[PDB]
C-alpha cells in the first residue's frame, strides 16, 4: 500500500496548488477593493 | 463601538478625509449665495410692497 499513499500525498499537493492560486486572486481583489476604498474615502473626505 | 469603527474603517491617510471639508465648504458657498441673493430679491420686493402700499 506504499505505492497507493503517493497518489494521495500528490492529489492533496494537487490541490492546495490551486488553493495557493485562489490566495493570489483573492489577494489582487483585496488590493483591487482596498484601492476602491481609498477613492471612496478620497471622495468622502 | 470600536468594531463598528473597525468595519466601517478604509485604508487611507486621515488627513485627506478631513481636507474634504474645502470641497464640502465650496459646495455649500454657492448654495449659501443662492440663498442670499433669494433672500435679497425677496426683501426687495417687500419693500416695493412697502413703498406702494
Amino acid at each position: 500500500s506504499n505505492a497507493d499513499l503517493i497518489s494521495y500525498f500528490s492529489k492533496t499537493a494537487d490541490e492546495m496548488e490551486e488553493m495557493m492560486k485562489k490566495f493570489e486572486k483573492t489577494i489582487t481583489e483585496i488590493e483591487a477593493h482596498l484601492t476602491g476604498v481609498e477613492a471612496h474615502a478620497m471622495a468622502m473626505q | 463601538d470600536v468594531d463598528t469603527y473597525l468595519s466601517n474603517l478604509q485604508t487611507k491617510t486621515t488627513l485627506s478625509m478631513i481636507a474634504d471639508g474645502l470641497e464640502r465648504s465650496a459646495r455649500d458657498f454657492d448654495a449659501f449665495l443662492e440663498e442670499n441673493v433669494t433672500l435679497e430679491w425677496e426683501a426687495q420686493r417687500k419693500r416695493i410692497y412697502q413703498h406702494f402700499g
